């Protein structure tokens, strides 16, 4: 329940298979994390509320509430949770992705794929986006869009 | 079989680790949600 950057697990042994963010009550993390199935809390049980494969994001207990974005010029920061490693802040300045509908901002950092969904933040901590939907440029230089929905 | 586990505060760190570039790029995305790279 606790707001909070979360680990996605799966269940022999268990794997990460993703992030996700807990804010008010909603978490929040990436579709092709969890292709919308139900996660379990502790004894609770957590169910799809909101999803568009699209922006590829999915919400749970409720609707999308992250709502900060990317001001176009400033660091941001990426909250890296990866496989077997505690949570980690990466500074960086976003590359952009042009396209027809706008630009969007996005990361040229390239973690293990079980840290998608770990938010990227702004100088104030707010959350302006999930990462790990993106593009390969040339051998390997992956570079994320940082995704975000809409409140 | 999916379970979360929480990890951390959300937080800016200062002094933190900076690293990568900062391309700019010509992008479409798709019904699918797919970026891909356009000319």
């Amino acid at each position: 329940t606790t707001d909070g950057v979360y680990r996605v697990m799966t269940r022999l042994g268990s794997t990460q298979v993703g992030v996700g963010v807990m804010q008010e009550g909603v978490f929040h993390t990436m579709w092709h994390v969890t292709k919308g199935a139900a996660l379990r809390s502790g004894e609770g049980r957590l169910d799809p509320y909101w999803g568009d494969v699209k922006q590829d994001l999915v919400s749970y207990c409720g609707p999308w509430k992250l709502d900060a974005a990317w001001d176009g010029l400033s660091e941001v920061q990426l909250l890296a949770v990866p496989p077997g490693e505690r949570a980690k802040n990466i500074q960086t300045l976003p590359g952009i992705f042009k396209t027809k509908d706008g630009d969007i901002g996005a990361v040229a950092l390239d973690y293990p794929a079980g840290t998608s969904g770990s938010p990227i933040l702004d100088k104030s901590g707010r959350v302006i986006g999930l990462y790990g939907n993106g593009v390969v440029i040339k051998n390997g230089s992956y570079v994320s869009a940082i995704t975000q929905g809409k409140r | 079989d999916m379970y979360i586990e929480r990890a951390g505060d959300i937080t800016w760190e200062k002094d933190a680790e900076v690293t990568g570039n900062s391309p700019r790029l010509d992008v479409a995305l798709d019904e699918s949600g797919d970026f891909s790279l356009v000319e």
